[PDB]
């Protein structure tokens, strides 16, 4: 309700949705709510858990994908992406963590 | 200031800052410790009574190894609250030993140290309100860096580290209309163009570079000014405005790109024009070695300027937010002071004692410079005005230079730095000596002045000052007597030997080709061009410069006025007041403009002739 919607942030609505492995539904309340500031924080969530995800991948297809899901994103706001060189390090994948 | 350059603004902020950050120092007895190249800039903006009043600090002193042995004297005395340093680390990245050994030795109990920045206007005023709390710690800066920059070479002693800093914009000292940036000197009094260790040129220049287009940076994003038209010339200035566009299409914020699009556009302009000629010194060595005849020029070359613009030996400050009667004498010619200054005393006899002193004050000043510009090697004064009058046109004969070299050698006592700068002058006014003279000119060089001059006239022979006749940095290498046709430097005209500068009718050339339509003109295309363009003017400087890629001319924006006519490698001084009479000219022919002169510190023959040594 609109009560309930006051208690709490957008941000709180969005992470509900972001915890059970929905990344295309979230993306789209972001366009028609007209807000850019919590846009890369459902992507870097996304690459996060893909790379964290399918572990039998190979490196250039990965990369590629990773960044081509990137050209649609247009925002430079919470999209750190040292995070996910780091997670992307902390595992046995090298040089794709020198490569992003 | 809000697209108005209210330049006298500038000075304002500065003080504001350091007072703010004085006053919340602590509340207490203070003393103050000053860096000594950069306390003369200090005490030209906040003055000794201001500073007392305003801030509880009561002493100043200076970085020297005097306070060493003063370390129990001085240091070890006062001391009532704690020391707060003040320090240069913009250049040479290192910071003196003075404060290293000072602080193991004394063991100070409390370090506080100032450090001089730009202003960083990507912060863009604090950026709100850090979005309620980043939203939730969506955001955050620790760690977010790396662990220091320059003073990560600070990790000894203990942690006192409580460092301040001070934010510091360009403003201007010597006249309202020209700012002036102390870029052009270390800590060390070594040329930041000219160093004497040719080994590191191109550091040094990659560092210079940077530090401009950082100064042009922080002076642009304060005014929320546009570029639209960018004239290049020269090899360096490529680069520094390739970085300029590359840092401001990078670092510049949201909610103005949305203003670029309203503003300026595609199918509509609102007429707002900014131009940026960039010029290099090392394009024309033909003029900063000239005699000055302006007031001001023949007060620098004979008593130099510091960094402050004051001098050591008078005591009265020349600054012109106070005092009048400077204003309209310092670019005057020195033979039209005398009649101006008799009728200025003359007509207030009928007719404020402080007018009276100022008009005492500048008569002696002037009645000695007067006499000491004669019976002081009489006659030498004019006669190195003859001689490179008579040079520029060119009377050179057949072996008859080494007649007149050495005719004022030891006749009239000379300075070493005259007939340095005079032979200099002679070996590139020809654009190029031949393989006959050097084993001659060279040897009674290094007879009559040491061994060390060898070196010298070695070092200074490659950098263009100093060529044979049997990356290029943009030299010149085309013949003077050329150039005299061409342009009509030799004919006004003042601040010279009654000779127009290269520079100033580089610049008459990109906005009105009238000179250059007397003299090898059958068509252009244009006669008044409002915007600058550079077109079907390529063969003339493809040889003036051997390579038809010195001139660039870059347009930003896709589609009454304020040029910035930045100047890196020096202005000499001469070149100002030619400025002012472009302005007026232009202004009376119908276009409308103003110019605004940024410098990277004065520059001047003699003082050249240190910096290769």
């Amino acid at each position: 309700t609109v009560e309930e919607y006051r208690c709490i942030s957008l941000k709180g609505v969005i992470d509900r949705l972001l915890k059970y492995h929905r990344y295309y539904e979230c993306i789209q309340i972001c366009k028609l709510a007209n807000e850019r500031f919590l846009l890369g924080y459902v992507f870097t969530e996304w690459a996060k858990d893909k790379i964290k995800g399918s572990p039998d991948m190979e490196d250039d297809e990965l990369l590629d994908k990773i960044k081509s899901r990137l050209s649609v994103i247009d925002m430079t706001d919470t999209l750190q992406m040292v995070a996910v060189a780091k997670v992307a390090y902390l595992e046995g994948r090298f040089q794709l963590s020198r490569n992003l | 200031m809000n697209r108005f350059w209210n330049t006298k603004k500038f000075s304002l902020t500065n003080a504001d800052g350091l007072c703010a950050t004085l006053n919340e120092i602590s509340q207490n007895d203070e003393v103050l410790v000053v860096q000594p190249s950069v306390l003369p800039v200090l005490n030209s903006l906040l003055t000794f009574q201001d500073l007392t009043q305003s801030t509880p600090v009561r002493k100043i002193t200076l970085l020297d190894d005097q306070l060493s042995d003063d370390l129990p004297s001085a240091l070890g005395s006062v001391p009532q609250m704690d020391l707060i340093f003040l320090i240069d680390v913009r250049t040479s990245l290192r910071l003196p030993p003075q404060l290293l050994d000072a602080a193991q030795k004394h063991n100070l109990s409390s370090l506080h140290i100032i450090y001089c920045r730009w202003k960083p206007s990507f912060q863009n005023t604090l950026e709100d309100t850090e979005q309620w709390q980043k939203d939730g710690f969506d955001l955050n800066s620790k760690k977010t860096h790396f662990p220091n920059v320059i003073e990560s070479q600070l990790k000894e002693l203990s942690n006192e580290y409580t460092l301040y800093p001070w934010d510091l914009l360009p403003f201007p000292q010597i006249d309202e209309n020209v700012l002036l940036t102390h870029s052009l000197y270390n800590m060390e009094n070594v040329n930041m163009y000219y160093p004497n260790l040719r080994s590191l040129q191109s550091a040094t220049e990659s560092i210079l570079v940077d530090d401009m287009v950082n100064s042009l940076q922080s002076l642009i994003f304060e005014t929320n000014s546009i570029i639209t038209n960018v004239v290049s010339i020269g090899n360096l200035s490529k680069r520094c405005s390739h970085l300029l566009k590359k840092r401001i299409d990078e670092h510049q914020t949201e909610n103005d790109l949305f203003i670029k699009g309203t503003l300026y556009g595609e199918r509509t302009n609102c007429g707002l024009e900014m131009d940026l000629i960039i010029l290099e010194r090392n394009t024309d060595p033909i003029t900063p070695l000239l005699t000055q005849l302006t007031y001001a020029g023949i007060l620098d070359d004979l008593y130099e300027f510091n960094s402050g613009i004051k001098i050591k030996e008078k005591d009265m400050n020349f600054n012109y937010k106070e005092d009048k009667i400077w204003n309209d004498l310092k670019f005057l010619n020195f033979g039209s002071i005398g009649p101006q200054l008799n009728k200025l005393a003359k007509e207030l006899q009928t007719q404020l004692q402080q007018r009276q002193a100022f008009l005492k004050n500048h008569t002696t000043l002037s009645s000695d410079v007067l006499k000491v510009v004669e019976t002081e090697e009489y006659g030498s004064f004019n006669k190195i005005l003859e001689l490179e009058l008579e040079i520029l046109m060119g009377n050179t004969l057949n072996n008859d230079i080494e007649d007149i070299i050495l005719e004022l050698q030891y006749q009239y006592e000379v300075d070493q730095k005259k007939i340095l700068r005079l032979i200099c002058l002679l070996s590139l006014c020809k654009n190029s000596l031949r393989e006959k003279d050097y084993e001659y000119l060279r040897t009674f060089m290094i007879d009559s002045w040491g061994i060390e001059k060898c070196f010298q006239l070695e070092s200074l022979a490659e950098l263009g000052f100093f060529t044979s006749k049997t990356s290029k940095s943009t030299r010149l290498q085309k013949e003077y007597r050329y150039i005299s046709q061409w342009f009509n430097t030799v004919p006004a005209t003042f601040a010279y030997s009654g000779v127009v500068p290269l520079t100033m009718r580089l610049v008459q050339m990109l906005y009105d080709r009238s000179i250059l339509f007397h003299n090898y003109s059958s068509q252009q295309p244009f006669i008044l061009s409002r915007e600058p363009r550079v077109s079907q003017t390529e063969d003339l400087i493809e040889q003036l410069y051997g390579d038809s890629h010195a001139i660039e001319e870059s347009i930003w924006v896709p589609g009454e006025d304020i040029a910035l006519v930045v100047f890196l490698g020096g202005v000499t001084m001469g070149e100002i007041a030619i400025m002012k009479h472009l302005q007026k000219i232009l202004g009376k022919k119908g276009i409308n403009k103003r110019f605004i002169i940024i410098a990277d510190g004065l520059i001047n023959g003699t003082r050249i002739m240190n910096s290769i040594s």
